[PDB]
C-alpha cells in the first residue's frame, strides 16, 4: 500500500489510555477521509468520516486531518478492551474509497485483583481426556505456545462477567498423551493448585 | 492578475434514445483544459491543454470516475425534475451545473460559486457566503431543504475554498508558459463608406490573451458615457481572442477621436489614429 | 433506516465451481453500489463500482463480473472460480452522487476455494467441566469447550444455558490453532470458556451447551470418501449442573 | 423553460490573404437549447470536414460553440455560415467578408 | 471535479 499507509501493529494501549492511530495517504486529490473498525471475523463498521482540516469529535473518537502532510489520525479516549479491533483508514480518491491495511489494536484490560491459578478440568464424556486452564493472571503475563508438538495451548483471553464487575484472563492447554501434567513449563507467575 | 477555475456540466435528456447527452468541460481562466463527452469513444476525461497531460494516470482515473458519477446524478435529476414540474416523458430537458473559485494576484481565495439551472434558468445557487441557498420557487425549495439537512453547503465550501484553490495554484505554476503568459493585441484600423461620403471606423484587437479587453473611443472633448457599438469578444480558435469597437463620425474626413485600448498585456494603453 | 444485507454468509467450494453472491440495499434510492474483496492482513480492495445506471469503475478482476437486476439489488459472480479467488467479499453503498451519506458495508461473504475436498472435516466438540478446586478457591466455575480437527478454518462458537444463548461470561479464541502447524493443510482447534457463579453451576436444573457452526461442502459437491460428506452443520457438546 | 436565439459571427482566424491557408470560423453564442444546426458553406454548398468546440456556457446558462474548418479563400469566394435553431422561424445564413 | 457535496435534487 503506497496509496494509503498505516502501521500494522499489533499496538497495545492500556485500559483507560488514549489510543492514537495514524494514516498517511499519497493521493494528493483526496477530498474526504474515513475510519472503520473491524472486529475479528466481521465486516468493517464505519466509525467516522471527515472532509476538512482539523479535528472531528464523536464521543470517544476524534478524527484529525492535515492535508499539508496528507496525514489522518483517530484518537480513542478512555480505551476499553472491547475497542480491540483493526482500524482501517480510507481515502476517497473519486467516487470510491481506497483503504489501508489497518492497524490492529489491543487494549489490555485492567486486572484489579489477580489470582493466578492453573486448573485441571475433566471431560463430561467418560474419558482420560483433560485440559489445563491458566486463569486469573493479570495482563503483564504473556502465555507462550508449547514448542513440544501434540500439546496445544491457546493464547490468553479476556472475559467479562458483566454483572460481577469482574474481568478474567484465561488460557487453555491440552494434550492427548497418557503423560500430561498441568505443571507445563512456560512463564508461570505463581500456581495456586497442587492436584488430588 | 486574478485567475479562476470553473467546471461546466451540461446534461440533455432524450425522450427515447436511453441515455442523455452529458458534456463536461474544465477551464482555467479562458483556456479549456479537460473534457468529457458521454457520446465519444474514449469514455474518459481527456486532456485539452499541453500541461495537464503531465498528470499521471491516477489523476485521470479519478477525474474520470467523478465526472461519470456527476453524469449519473444529473441522470436521476432529470427524472426527478420532471416529476416536480408535471412534465411528460416526451420532450427533451436540460440540466446544467457550474462551479468554481476565483483567486486574486496573491493567488488566494476571493469568491467561490456553485449553481444549477433547469431548462435554461436558475434552479438553485449557493450564495456569496458559502452557506445559504437562493432557490427559484416551490420545487427548488424541496431541493434546498434536502441539501440543508445533508450539509451540502459545507461540503462545497471545503471543496471551493481549499481544493479548488490548491489545484488552480498547481495548474498555474504547472502551465506557466500558457496561463501566465500575456499576449498583447495586434492592431488594425478600418475605414468603411459608400459612393456618397458616409463613414465609420473600428479599431481591431487580434491575437490577444487573456480575453478581457476594455477598448474605448476617446471623444476629443466629452462627458463620461459615450456612443460606440462593439461585437462580443470572439474566439480565434487557436489560443487567442479577437474584437472590434465602432464609433460613427462626420460623413467625410475626421481625425478628432482615438482608440483607448487597455489590455493587461500592454504597458502603455494603445492610442491609434486613422491612416492607410 | 437504510440497511444492506448480503447472502450467503460463508462458502466453501472447489476450484472451478461457479460462484454467486447477492447484495440488497433498503431505505435509500439510486445508490452507488460497490463490490470489494478482502484478503487476510489487507484492506478491502475494489472490484466493481456501479452508479445507479451502470458501471462507473472496475479494478478489472480476472474471472469475476457484476450485475444489477434491480435498483437495490447487486450481484457478483464467477463462471469457474480460481483458488486465488478465496476471500472476504464485501458490498457497500453510498448515497447517490459524490457525498458523505452512506458508506456502510454489509455483513460480508466469506469464500474459501479448495483444490481438494478430501481435507474437509467438521469439528469434534467437547465441553470440559469446572475444576472442583477452582470452585472452592473462587466460588466461580469455568467450562471449557473444545472444537477440534476441523478444516477449513472457520467456525462460529456459542454458549447456550438452558437453551438460551448467553454472552455475559464468555470468551472465545479470536482465531484458531493449527493442530499440526507444520502442514499447510492442517486441521484446526479452537477453545472457548464460559464462567458462571459456583452456586449457578451446582444447581442441576441448569443446562450447558457449547455449539459450533461449521461451514463445509454443499450437498451436491463431488465426493469420493468412505466417510459421510462433511457439509455445513452444527456440532455441539453438553453438560449439566453438578454438586460434589 | 426559456429559449434564447443564437447570435452568429462568421470569420477568419488570422488576416485572410488571397493565396494562403487559414481557418474559417463560425461562432454561435447566447442560445438555448443546446441542440443547434450549423453549417459552413463554400460557394453555397456545405463543407463536409467541419468541427467544433466542446459545449460550454455562460453566466446566463447560454451556449456557445465555435465551428471551424481550414481553407484557402479565393477573391471570388462565396463563404457563409448557415444556422438553424428552434427559435428561428426559418434558417439564417450569414455571409463572410474579409473586413467584416 | 468535486469529490464532496454533489447530490441529486
Amino acid at each position: 500500500q503506497k496509496e494509503v499507509e498505516q502501521n500494522s501493529g499489533p499496538l497495545s494501549v492500556p485500559e483507560g489510555a488514549i489510543a492514537s492511530l495514524n494514516c498517511t495517504y499519497s493521493f494528493l486529490g483526496s477530498q474526504s477521509f474515513f475510519w472503520y473498525r473491524q472486529y475479528s471475523g466481521k465486516s468493517p463498521e464505519l466509525i467516522m468520516f471527515t472532509y476538512r482540516e482539523g479535528d472531528k469529535e464523536d464521543g470517544r473518537f476524534t478524527a484529525q486531518l492535515n492535508k499539508a502532510s496528507q496525514h489522518v489520525s483517530l484518537l480513542i479516549r478512555d480505551s476499553q478492551p472491547s475497542d480491540s479491533a483493526t482500524y482501517l483508514c480510507a481515502v476517497n480518491d473519486g467516487g470510491r474509497l481506497t483503504f489501508g491495511d489497518g492497524t490492529t489494536l489491543t487494549v489490555k484490560p485492567n486486572i484489579q485483583n489477580p489470582d493466578p491459578a492453573v486448573y485441571q478440568l475433566r471431560d463430561s464424556k467418560s474419558s482420560d481426556k483433560s485440559v489445563c486452564l491458566f486463569t486469573d493472571f493479570d495482563s503483564q503475563t504473556n502465555v507462550s505456545q508449547s514448542k513440544d508438538s501434540d500439546v496445544y495451548i491457546t493464547d490468553k483471553c479476556v472475559l467479562d462477567m458483566r454483572s460481577m464487575d469482574f474481568k478474567s484472563n484465561s488460557a487453555v492447554a491440552w494434550s492427548n498423551k497418557s503423560d500430561f501434567a498441568c505443571a507445563n513449563a512456560f512463564n508461570n507467575s505463581i500456581i495456586p493448585e497442587d492436584t488430588f | 492578475g486574478s485567475h479562476s477555475m470553473r467546471y461546466f456540466f451540461t446534461s440533455v435528456s432524450r425522450p427515447g434514445r436511453g441515455e442523455p447527452r452529458f458534456i463536461a468541460v474544465g477551464y482555467v481562466d479562458d483556456t479549456q483544459f479537460v473534457r468529457f463527452d458521454s457520446d465519444a469513444a474514449s469514455q474518459r476525461m481527456e486532456p485539452r491543454a499541453p500541461w495537464i497531460e503531465q498528470e499521471g494516470p491516477e489523476y485521470w482515473d479519478g477525474e474520470t470516475r467523478k465526472v461519470k458519477a456527476h453524469s449519473q446524478t444529473h441522470r436521476v435529476d432529470l427524472g426527478t425534475l420532471r416529476g416536480y414540474y408535471n412534465q411528460s416523458e416526451a420532450g427533451s430537458h436540460t440540466v446544467q451545473r457550474m462551479y468554481g473559485c476565483d483567486v486574486g494576484s496573491d493567488w488566494r481565495f476571493l469568491r467561490g460559486y456553485h449553481q444549477y439551472a433547469y431548462d435554461g434558468k436558475d434552479y438553485i445557487a449557493l450564495k456569496e457566503d458559502l452557506r445559504s441557498w437562493t432557490a427559484a420557487d416551490m420545487a427548488a425549495q424541496t431541493t434546498k431543504h434536502k441539501w440543508e439537512a445533508a450539509h451540502v453547503a459545507e461540503q462545497l465550501r471545503a471543496y471551493l475554498e481549499g481544493t479548488c484553490v490548491e489545484w488552480l495554484r498547481r495548474y498555474l505554476e504547472n502551465g506557466k508558459e500558457t496561463l501566465q503568459r500575456t499576449d498583447a493585441p495586434k492592431t488594425h484600423m478600418t475605414h468603411h463608406a459608400v459612393s456618397d461620403h458616409e463613414a465609420t471606423l473600428r479599431c481591431w484587437a487580434l491575437s490577444f490573451y487573456p480575453a478581457e479587453i476594455t477598448l474605448t473611443w476617446q471623444r476629443d472633448g466629452e462627458d463620461q458615457t459615450q456612443d460606440t457599438e462593439l461585437v462580443e469578444t470572439r474566439p480565434a480558435g487557436d489560443g487567442t481572442f479577437q474584437k472590434w469597437a465602432a464609433v460613427v463620425v462626420p460623413s467625410g474626413q475626421e481625425q478628432r477621436y482615438t482608440c483607448h485600448v487597455q489590455h493587461e498585456g500592454l504597458p502603455k494603453p494603445l492610442t491609434l489614429r486613422w491612416e492607410p | 433506516s437504510q440497511t444492506i444485507h448480503q447472502w450467503p454468509a460463508t462458502l466453501v467450494q472447489p476450484v472451478g465451481s461457479p460462484l454467486s453472491l447477492e447484495c440488497t440495499v433498503e431505505g435509500t434510492s439510486n445508490p452507488n453500489l460497490y463490490w470489494y474483496r478482502q484478503a487476510a492482513g489487507r484492506g478491502p480492495q475494489l472490484l466493481f463500482y456501479w452508479g445507479p445506471f451502470g458501471q462507473i469503475s472496475s479494478e478489472v478482476p480476472q474471472n469475476l463480473s457484476a450485475s444489477r437486476p434491480q435498483d437495490r439489488q447487486f450481484i457478483l459472480s464467477s463462471k469457474k472460480l480460481l483458488l486465488s479467488d478465496s476471500g472476504f467479499y464485501l458490498c457497500a453503498w453510498s448515497e447517490t452522487g459524490l457525498g458523505m451519506g452512506g458508506w456502510q458495508f454489509g455483513e460480508g461473504s466469506r469464500l474459501t476455494v479448495l483444490e481438494d475436498l478430501k481435507n474437509v472435516f467438521p469439528p469434534e466438540v467437547a465441553v470440559f467441566e469446572p475444576s472442583e478446586a477452582e470452585i472452592s478457591h473462587t466460588q466461580k466455575a469455568t467450562l471449557v469447550c473444545l472444537a477440534t480437527g476441523f478444516y477449513p478454518d472457520h467456525v462460529e462458537l456459542s454458549w447456550w444455558v438452558n437453551g438460551k444463548e448467553v454472552h455475559s461470561g464468555v470468551c472465545t479464541d479470536p482465531q484458531p490453532l493449527k493442530e499440526q502447524p507444520a502442514l499447510n493443510d492442517s486441521r484446526y482447534a479452537l477453545s472457548s470458556r464460559l464462567r458462571v457463579s459456583a452456586t449457578f453451576w451446582q444447581d442441576p436444573r441448569n443446562h450447558f451447551r457449547c455449539q459450533v457452526q461449521f461451514y463445509g461442502l454443499s450437498e451436491n459437491d463431488e465426493w469420493t470418501q468412505d466417510r459421510a460428506k462433511p457439509v455445513t452443520q452444527i456440532v455441539s457438546a453438553e453438560a449439566w449442573g453438578r454438586a460434589d | 423553460m426559456i429559449q434564447r436565439t443564437p447570435k452568429i459571427q462568421v470569420y477568419s482566424r488570422h488576416p485572410a490573404e488571397n493565396g494562403k491557408s487559414n481557418f474559417l470560423n463560425c461562432y454561435v453564442s447566447g442560445f438555448h437549447p443546446s441542440d443547434i444546426e450549423v453549417d459552413l458553406l463554400k460557394n453555397g454548398e456545405r463543407i463536409e470536414k467541419v468541427e467544433h468546440s466542446d459545449l460550454s456556457f455562460s453566466k446566463d446558462w447560454s451556449f456557445y460553440l465555435l465551428y471551424y474548418t481550414e481553407f484557402t479563400p479565393t477573391e471570388k469566394d462565396e463563404y457563409a455560415c448557415r444556422v438553424n435553431h428552434v427559435t428561428l422561424s426559418q434558417p439564417k445564413i450569414v455571409k463572410w467578408d474579409r473586413d467584416m | 471535479a468535486a469529490g464532496i457535496g454533489i447530490l441529486t435534487v
